[PDB]
């Protein structure tokens, strides 16, 4: 029989979630992470495809016509969130510095496509797409250039790099005016390369947006033809890599174990424990997403539309690619936020031969999700079937100084994971009381 | 290269018989071995020189929580059951049914009965061997703490597997 007694109970097993229990257990403590659901993942879970129809429509198909049309559930793994890795982002850097690079395979994305008039041009990912792009005239690309090789040189403690400009003082707006971007410019290395899902950043402050930007091309330059990067298998892989070296290093995993109790310390409020169908666990802190202490989170006011969609074919207009974003920046279309489409294939084990799968997602502005997305959807060309749901953007009301009961964020709209690593970097450090400092196994 | 496995109830001493055969080394304390990921081994099959990769459950197994990756592209998996814990036993069915699901049946099973060391037995040796006769896979009866057939049960798996791979090659009739 089981030890009830831990340093740290980590509850659900998203990759929040499973980070923080790889990285606890790797600094010694004795981690025990349980999961109400029958699979890793969380909210951001891979799923077969009868579980996709199972989650999302109302009349599910039978096995029988779902495998003539689909074929069978273990060549299907999609994603319940879209997202992305940066090839230099904090996400990766903590794969690599964990060694859980060992289990997870990843592939290049195919290409960044940005949207203009009804159109989808791609990103130019080298010199000879750069010239032959017609997104920029001659001389803005020459400007752009320039610009681009400000963003490499610049640097923070050398005055004499800056180019006359601050960081802190200065508007993005003011740095894209000194260096002579039109409009049209600024919204595609707004959009597409900081990746700002509306222009507010335009009268902020330019150090954010310069960070970003310098990500981009850093992502860029370290395996080549683009920024992102994709587990084979489906996003799933990652919060299972994680929780892997958490089991390594001393942790404990339950999984189709329901919370049946909740147990706070007498008088105090502080976390005590759980009661589980396996008995009672203890520990002085907890670690959870949002589904499983509602009372202790408040909504952030957004709710984002997510639409999964099966096709046959390649997306239309982009070479026949394996893998591809699409960014709609939100002055195209008149919205407050830009809307993003991610795609992947066959080529990355997450559904069977021939098919493709994209995924539409969005914060909502209207009362009607399903007809802000229908210019993304004829992006797309003939769709086989649509899986629509809306998801409300949770935070924790306090930081669990209080309570003990550290809680996550939902996963944000965001293309890529670099957010979600802010919220374990913040996790950390609220419930250790140090910085996440990384250290190579 | 060959990824092997080792599957069973926690306690039977799949990570003992792991440390044994590439470390040579034997910890008695009671408590699980953690820290282990995978080892690397050098085998020698027929002038060939095979590579093993061994890879942990890292106690996963305990209440069946084990990852995907861990199965995926396994060529060789060695079943263990407890001689002295029967419900060890009764469960290999089980993990029969698991890997096969899992490892797609491409992988090559083979059963070992553990801790044959111990007078507290209660399972037999001929018992085991009728459980290895229905399933289709060989057997062998180990022991981690005396180093009783270890290597034989690592060599026996890597042989079977070499032979399907050495039988697999198109002949070239050409040349
Ligand atoms: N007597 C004896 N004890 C063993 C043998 N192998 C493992 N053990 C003991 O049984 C326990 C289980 O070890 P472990 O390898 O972690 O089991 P696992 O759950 O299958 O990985 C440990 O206390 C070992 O010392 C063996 O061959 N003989
Ligand atoms: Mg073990």
């Amino acid at each position: 029989t089981i030890d009830t007694d831990y340093d740290v109970i980590v509850l659900g097993t998203g990759i929040t979630e499973c980070i923080l229990s790889g990285l606890l257990s790797v600094d010694g403590k004795k981690v025990l992470h349980i999961d109400k659901q029958d699979h890793y993942g969380g909210e951001a879970a891979s799923v077969t495809l009868s579980q996709l129809y199972e989650k999302f429509k109302q009349n599910p198909i039978s096995k029988e016509e779902r495998e003539s049309k689909f074929g069978k559930d273990r060549d299907w793994n999609v994603d319940l969130i879209p997202k992305f890795l940066m090839a230099n982002g904090e996400l990766t850097n903590i794969l690599i510095h964990t060694d859980v690079t060992r289990y997870v395979d990843f592939k290049q994305v195919s290409g960044s496509y940005v949207f203009k008039q009804g159109k989808i041009y791609k990103v130019p990912a080298n010199e000879i797409e750069a010239i032959s792009s017609p997104l920029m005239g001659i001389f803005e690309k020459r400007r752009m250039k320039k610009f681009l090789e400000w963003i490499s040189s610049y640097k923070e403690d050398d005055l004499s790099t800056h180019q006359g400009l601050d960081l802190d003082k200065n508007t993005m707006d003011e740095v894209y005016y000194k260096f002579g971007l039109g409009n049209s410019t600024k919204e595609f290395i707004g959009h597409a390369m900081a990746l700002w899902t509306n222009d507010d950043y335009l009268q902020q402050p330019a150090r954010p947006s310069f960070e970003r930007i310098l990500l981009y091309c850093q992502s860029v330059a370290r395996y080549g033809k683009s920024p992102y990067l994709y587990p084979m298998y489906g996003l799933g892989e990652l919060p299972q890599g994680f929780a892997r070296l958490s089991a390594i290093y001393g942790g404990t995993y339950m999984l189709d174990t329901p919370i049946d109790e909740v147990l706070y310390k007498k008088d105090t409020g502080k976390f005590e424990g759980v009661k589980t169908k396996l008995g009672t666990f203890k520990a002085p802190l907890v670690i959870a997403d949002p589904t499983y202490f509602p009372e202790k989170c408040k909504s952030t006011g957004q709710r984002v539309i997510r639409a999964i969609c099966i096709l046959n074919h390649p997306v239309p207009n982009t070479s026949n690619a394996d893998s591809l974003q699409i960014i709609i920046p939100q002055s195209q279309l008149g919205r407050k936020s830009d809307i993003y489409v991610a795609i992947v294939s066959d080529a990355h084990n997450v559904c069977s031969k021939g098919h493709y799968l994209a995924i539409i997602s969005t914060i909502i502005e209207t009362d009607k999700p399903h007809i802000e997305l229908e210019p993304a959807f004829k992006l797309l060309g003939p769709i086989e079937e649509k899986f629509m749901g809306i998801a409300e953007l949770f935070e924790p009301r306090e930081d669990g100084s209080k309570d003990n009961i550290y809680l996550s964020r939902s996963y944000d709209a965001s293309s890529h994971f670099e957010s979600m690593t802010d919220d374990v970097k913040d996790i950390y450090f609220r419930v250790t009381g140090h910085p996440l400092v990384l250290k190579q196994r | 290269i060959m990824k092997i496995l080792l599957i069973g109830d926690s306690g039977v001493g799949k990570s003992c018989l792991l440390v044994r055969f590439v470390e040579d080394k034997f910890n008695p304390s009671f408590i699980t071995t953690i820290g282990i990921d995978f080892k690397i081994k050098t085998v020698d099959i027929n002038g060939k020189k095979v590579k093993l990769q061994l890879w942990d459950t890292a106690g996963q197994e305990r209440f069946r929580t084990i990852t995907t990756a861990y199965y995926r592209g396994a060529m060789g998996i060695i079943l263990v059951y407890d001689v002295t814990d029967e419900r060890t036993f009764t469960n290999i069915k089980q993990w029969f049914k698991t890997v096969n699901e899992h490892a797609n049946d491409e992988a090559q099973l083979l059963l070992v009965g553990n801790k044959s060391d111990m007078e507290t037995r209660v399972v037999t040796a001929d018992q085991g061997e009728a459980l290895a006769k229905e399933l289709g896979i060989p057997f062998i009866e180990s022991s981690a703490k005396n180093d009783d057939n270890v290597n034989e049960i690592f060599f026996t798996l890597a042989k079977l597997i070499q032979e399907k791979i050495d039988s697999n090659k198109l002949v070239g009739v050409g040349n």
